[PDB]
């Protein structure tokens, strides 16, 4: 089953690590601009609704496609907003 | 001379064993040890969802896709605890930019996979592998297939080519402060990653277990081998893309492509 | 003849200086340098230089500044009484003329006012004069050791200093422990130049020593950073010092020839040409025409190889390297021709005083004809691939540009100086090695010097070199490969094997060395990078008394801090790739 | 079993320390045999070029950085000894301060010489710096009867 395979994998990890042991302040302008990753943190939450959506669409039908188009159109409007304001651009 | 291509990886794994380990001074110890297995065990247990056989299935669980996405998200922590455990602003910023492009390019795989799981309509992999009985789910979704390809090769598979070097000065690749077995752990991890992406591609996009005139498990194995060779051919053909161009062709180009892909499949399925 | 010892007193510059200063102070030497050498006491140096700088046709470029020991010269007829000397070679481009100024110094008062104020490129030269000799230049901004480490006691170009490592203690690691302690305690005292900015959060000190590929050797360029801006860049050079100048003093005229090949690894016979030409100028040898055409063939082949490497590396670093790696295969074919003629792929060591080592083998014409017919189609494929590209072309416009005055003050020659509007090659202004019997053009960049203009000029020069090489294939004359003169070293070998007097000449020439009479020669050529020259002084013995090698790469690496001030680190790396500098040439 | 020996013979990781000159032939070799080589990961360091007195501590730190199994190849006359530069500013060989295993004479050596260096180093790595009582045999002595039996060579007036 899955539990046996998980036990095998963790046993292999223990075997390799045990065998290996026996064998023997100020950044200024640097970094910053992770806001692409903040865009991912928000966009994964947006796409989790599509993750739940993808299971049941045949019984959803026409209003489902309509309001899914509205949803992704709102996301596209936000994306072009971020592009045109200069948030989504070249980043260090 | 060695006649097999795989024997080189075998010799590499043997070589990484029995190498003296030095302690790093002014470094954290728990993450220095834990960062390799976040990259290794994740794609090792990503192998637990392949339908290699109906009778020898490794795990007959109802959902495998969400586990794959959970490993995709987990993978970033390996590059991040490696960056912090480097304890050198050069390597830390190198792993920060590598994790940047990683989180940037990991977005696409879930939304690209929504198309195939929507035309399949189930999460149990037996239903998907039985769905591709006469018509494979690759003819309509060309864009989804190439988007999933780009996403799968973009998760620390060296196609971005910013892992062992850095286009930007004042920083350095984060594979320098690891020199023991952990470097072999990275290589074996990306190896199981590429073979698992190929296996998932064949069993989720193309038709696994068909058996036109020969037993279907070797049919799956040979198709996986052909896609392995094609992946290596295009990985080698793929030149190094600088950081900028990768940022340009990220969120701009493939988020709309997968959104109109979901629109097209939802419009044609009913 | 073109080798006889002349005074050049009739030259107009000598009469203008005689009118302005009247009599006295000036002693006009007799030499075979081709230029007027004048001695001018150190108290009048700055006045003379200032007058020459503003003269109605000025000497805009200080070609060279260095020192001579002069203590052991027994033949000193006409020179003033000197224990040390410092020579300054200046060039007027609008006159296409040169002037050499020599200031004599005594052993107790080795002091002269610094010349950097007029010409900034002299600064490192004066620093070098402080390092290799013991002359102190009062008024120098940062007078520290630029070649040897900072704890090295002794001035290696003095004749009281033993030259060879054998006379010192071997690497016993007595100093390795102290250098280890020094490297572990890596701190900045702010003595590396002006370093006006303080060491705090406002300014960050970064060694920025590129050990990656295309760096053309490992070196450090200490950089002061503020807002990711280049506040001040100070190169730390001298890691690759090979002591070529000191080595020239302990080798015969014949056995030094191998050392010339390693001033530039890509030059080969180009590096040998000025040395043999200077030695034959000391000997008073006029060579036959076949020697000239053979030398032109080998020099244009090596120049083509170096230019192809520069083009390939330029397209690889800032562009797509997939197609241009085929040029590596083409370079391999050029090598099979060099080792077909000379014998060995790199460092041929094939030129000799008075000629070459052997005759051409009988199958040279078919191979050269095959290379000349095959090459033009590939060259035009690269011309379209490089002139018409847009991405790097758009990137490589206006990137750290400079003008004619800026190039002139920094001694920069070669594609840098030709990228501006000054039409000045030495192969046309001062023909050498029989270039005056050939028809070729000098491409020019117009008025803006940048990286695109430099590479386009290098492609145009490669096309002119291919025209020269076909003219060499179609007009190669007949006759000897060695001059007929008792100082031609060695004699023809078949004559040596049969004739007693030729055997005796060969015996004493290869054993004790040829005796060159005491005089001074000087030759400059267009090298693969810039203008490379050789100033040789003989004291009448079988070894050189002083060998000075002027390499342009020293000036090209000195030039980076004036132009890159106000740019990013990426622009710095792109400029370092663009500039034609090799560490072996900078450190000789 | 000697499986570890097979592991070490089959695979080695090269650290390229070629200097200003002498590295163009090494590149010629590397672009035919092979961005994989990385600092603090390799066990083989091919010292080439003129080892200068000023930068020798850099070579000593890079020697210290590598792992327990350390191999060193000296290439060129400038690295085996001082070479032609017997001068105050050049140390007379890299073997003065670090142990060396294989010496490859030449100035510069050939890419095939680099290939033969890998062959002699896998041959040395396959007999367990250990002589194993097999390295007293020398290339001066091994191919001696091969080289002495050569009588005629092509005349140098031909291509
Ligand atoms: S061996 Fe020859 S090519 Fe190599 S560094 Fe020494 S002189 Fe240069």
């Amino acid at each position: 089953a899955f539990a046996i395979f998980l036990i095998v994998a963790i046993g292999l990890c223990c075997l390799m690590l045990v065998g290996g042991w026996f064998l023997g302040a100020r950044l200024r302008l640097s970094a910053k601009f992770y806001l692409v990753a903040m865009f991912f943190v928000i966009f994964d939450v947006e796409a989790l609704y599509l993750f739940a959506w993808s299971t049941s669409i045949r019984e959803s039908g026409w209003v489902g496609f309509v309001e899914a188009a509205i949803f992704i159109f709102v996301l596209l409007a936000g994306l072009v907003y971020l592009v045109r304001i200069g948030a989504l651009d070249w980043t260090p | 001379v060695g006649w097999g291509g795989s024997l080189q990886l075998v010799a590499d794994m043997i070589k990484m064993f029995f190498k003296e380990d030095w302690i790093p001074k002014f470094s954290d110890r728990v993450i220095f040890t834990l960062a390799p297995m976040i990259a290794f065990t994740s794609l090792l247990l990503a192998f637990a969802i392949v339908p290699v056989s109906p009778g020898w299935v490794v795990a007959d669980l109802n959902i495998g896709i969400l586990f794959f996405l959970m490993m995709a998200g987990l993978a970033v922590y390996a590059v991040l605890f490696a960056g912090w455990s480097s304890n050198n602003k050069y390597s830390l910023l190198g792993a920060m930019r590598a994790s940047a492009q990683t989180l940037s390019y990991e977005v696409f795989l879930g939304l690209s996979l929504m198309g195939v799981v929507a035309q399949a309509g189930s999460f149990n992999m037996t239903d998907i592998v039985n769905s591709q009985a006469h018509v494979w789910n690759v003819i309509p979704q060309f864009f989804g297939f190439i988007t999933f390809a780009i996403a799968g090769v973009a998760v620390c598979h060296r196609h971005p080519f910013d892992q062992p070097e850095a286009e930007q000065e004042l920083a350095d690749g984060y594979h320098i402060e690891y020199s023991g077995m952990k470097f072999g752990l990275f290589f074996v991890g990306e190896y199981i990653g590429i073979v698992t992406i190929s296996a998932l591609m064949v069993t989720l996009f193309f038709g696994g277990w068909q058996g036109p005139l020969l037993p279907p498990f070797i049919w799956f194995a040979l198709k996986t081998a052909f896609f392995m060779m094609m992946f290596i051919l295009i990985r080698a053909s793929l030149p190094r893309p600088r950081y900028d161009q990768v940022m340009s062709f990220g969120w701009k180009i493939c988020l709309p492509l997968t959104l109109i892909n979901l629109l097209v499949t939802a419009a044609v399925i009913l | 003849p073109a080798w006889q010892t002349r005074d050049h007193l009739d030259d107009p510059v000598i009469g203008e200086l005689r009118n302005r200063f009247g009599p006295d102070a000036f002693t006009v030497q007799a030499t075979r340098t081709g230029v007027p050498v004048v001695w001018i006491k150190r108290e009048q140096l700055l006045e003379v230089g200032d007058f020459l700088k503003k003269l109605p046709k000025p000497y805009v470029m200080l070609f060279d500044l260095h020192g001579m020991d002069e203590r052991l010269r027994t033949h000193r007829e006409g020179l003033p009484a000197a224990d040390f000397s410092v020579f300054y070679h200046l060039i007027s481009i609008d006159r296409n003329r040169d002037i050499m100024l020599k200031v004599a110094l005594a052993e107790n008062d080795l002091h002269v006012p610094t010349f950097t104020k007029l010409f900034p490129n002299a600064n490192w030269y004066e620093r070098e004069t402080w390092d290799l000799f013991g002359i102190t230049f009062d008024g120098h901004p940062n007078l520290r050791r630029i070649m040897m480490p900072q704890t090295w006691k002794g001035h290696p170009l003095r004749k009281d200093y033993p030259a060879r490592a054998t006379e010192f203690s071997p690497f016993e690691l007595t100093k390795a422990k102290q250098d280890l302690e020094m490297e572990a305690l890596t701190f900045k005292p702010e003595e590396w130049g002006m370093k006006r900015g303080t060491e705090n959060e406002d300014f960050m000190f970064l060694n920025l020593g590129p050990n990656h590929p295309s760096a053309h050797g490992a070196f450090r360029i200490v950089l002061q950073l503020d807002g990711e801006e280049i506040v001040d860049c100070v190169p730390d050079i001298g890691y690759h010092h090979r002591g070529a100048e000191k080595m020239g003093e302990r080798q015969s005229w014949h056995s030094y020839i191998p050392y010339t090949d390693r001033i530039e690894y890509l030059g080969g016979c180009v590096n040998e040409m000025p040395y043999v030409l200077a030695v034959e100028k000391l000997a008073g040898i006029t060579v036959p025409d076949r020697v000239n055409v053979i030398r032109v063939m080998l020099s244009e082949l090596f120049r083509i190889n170096s230019h192809l490497l520069y083009i390939s590396t330029f397209i690889q670093d800032v562009g797509a390297m997939t197609p241009v790696f085929f040029a590596f295969t083409d370079r391999q074919k050029i090598y099979d021709l060099v080792e077909a003629i000379t014998g060995f792929r790199m460092h041929p060591a094939w030129f000799r005083i008075g000629g070459v080592a052997h005759d051409l083998p009988r199958g040279w014409d078919r191979l050269l004809r095959e290379f000349l017919d095959w090459m033009p189609k590939r060259l035009a494929s690269y011309e379209k691939a490089a002139l018409q590209n847009t991405i790097l072309k758009g990137r490589s416009q206006g990137v750290a540009a400079y003008g004619a005055k800026e190039a002139l003050e920094w001694g920069t020659t070669g594609a840098g100086l030709r990228a501006t509007g000054i039409d000045f090659d030495v192969r046309k202004a001062r023909p050498y090695s029989g270039y005056e019997n050939f028809d070729f053009e000098i491409p020019v960049g117009g008025g803006v010097s940048d990286c695109y203009t430099r590479v386009m000029l290098k492609v145009e020069e490669l096309r002119q070199s291919l025209r020269i090489l076909e003219q060499c294939l179609n007009n190669m004359p007949e006759g000897p490969f060695k001059a007929d003169h008792p100082l031609t070293t060695p004699p023809p070998k078949e004559r040596t094997l049969q004739h007693i007097e030729t055997l005796i000449t060969h015996f004493l020439q290869v054993s004790w060395g040829p005796v060159m009479p005491a005089n001074e020669s000087f030759q400059m050529i267009e090298a693969t990078k810039g203008i490379n020259s050789y100033y040789l002084t003989s004291d009448g013995s079988t070894m050189s008394y002083r060998t000075r090698v002027r390499t342009p790469s020293f000036a090209h690496l000195q030039q980076i801090p004036a132009a890159i001030r106000g740019s990013l680190v990426s622009d710095l790396i792109v400029y370092l790739g663009s500039i034609d500098f090799v560490m072996s040439d900078v450190d000789r | 079993n000697d499986m570890v020996n097979w592991g070490r013979k089959n695979s080695i990781w090269p650290y390229n320390f070629g200097l200003s000159c002498c590295y163009v032939e090494m590149v010629t070799s590397f672009t035919a045999v092979h961005l994989r080589a990385s600092p603090r990961q390799a066990d083989l360091m091919v010292v080439a070029g003129t080892c200068f007195t000023k930068m020798a501590p850099v070579i000593q730190r890079l020697y210290d950085q590598m792992l327990e199994p350390k191999w060193v190849i000296s290439m060129g006359a400038c690295a085996n000894s001082g070479g032609m530069y017997d001068i105050y500013s050049v140390v007379q060989g890299v073997d003065k301060f670090i142990p060396v295993d294989v010496y490859i004479p030449g100035c510069p050596p050939r890419p095939e010489a680099y290939m033969q260096a890998l062959m002699l180093l896998q041959e040395s790595i396959g007999k367990e710096q250990g002589v194993y009582r097999a390295n007293m045999q020398s290339e001066r002595e091994r191919k001696r009867g091969e080289r002495i039996a050569v009588t005629n060579l092509r005349t140098p007036d031909e291509i």
